[PDB]
């Protein structure tokens, strides 16, 4: 059977040589995870690639009031 | 008796009326004792009350 396993691991050096990436995908597998990711994107939060975020907020003004005791 | 003439008593009765309203004039009433025991109580009580300003 390590004669019929040597041929398997032929068939994984020549699915290792590619060129164009996905032969039997086709339009199939690409319209799929782009449409699959950009589902998922949506639902997880749009963020640049590079852009730190960087910002600032405002604390309440402490005010005061009068009060006429002695 | 049915006496006459009347030149008399009558001027002396008006000198006693000098007398008895100088005596009976110099009394005391029981109740007018009893009217400052109010006026005490109600001038501390805003004296506080100017206390409880001096506070509020």
């Amino acid at each position: 059977v390590q004669k019929l396993f040597v041929d398997k691991i032929r068939e994984y050096r020549t699915k290792r040589q590619t060129s164009g990436g996905p032969v039997d995908a086709g339009p199939e597998y690409q319209q799929d995870l782009d449409r699959e990711l950009f589902k998922l994107k949506q639902m997880y939060g749009k963020a640049d690639m590079n852009t730190f975020p960087n910002f600032t907020f405002e604390d309440p003004k402490f005010e005061a009031v009068e009060k006429p005791q002695s | 008796d049915t006496s006459t003439w009347f030149i008399t008593i009558t001027s002396m009765i008006m000198t006693l009326f000098i007398l008895f309203q100088l005596k009976i004039s110099n009394y005391s009433y029981p109740a007018s004792p009893e009217s400052i025991e109010l006026k005490t109580q109600k001038h501390s009580t805003p004296w506080e009350m100017k206390w409880t300003k001096i506070y509020l």
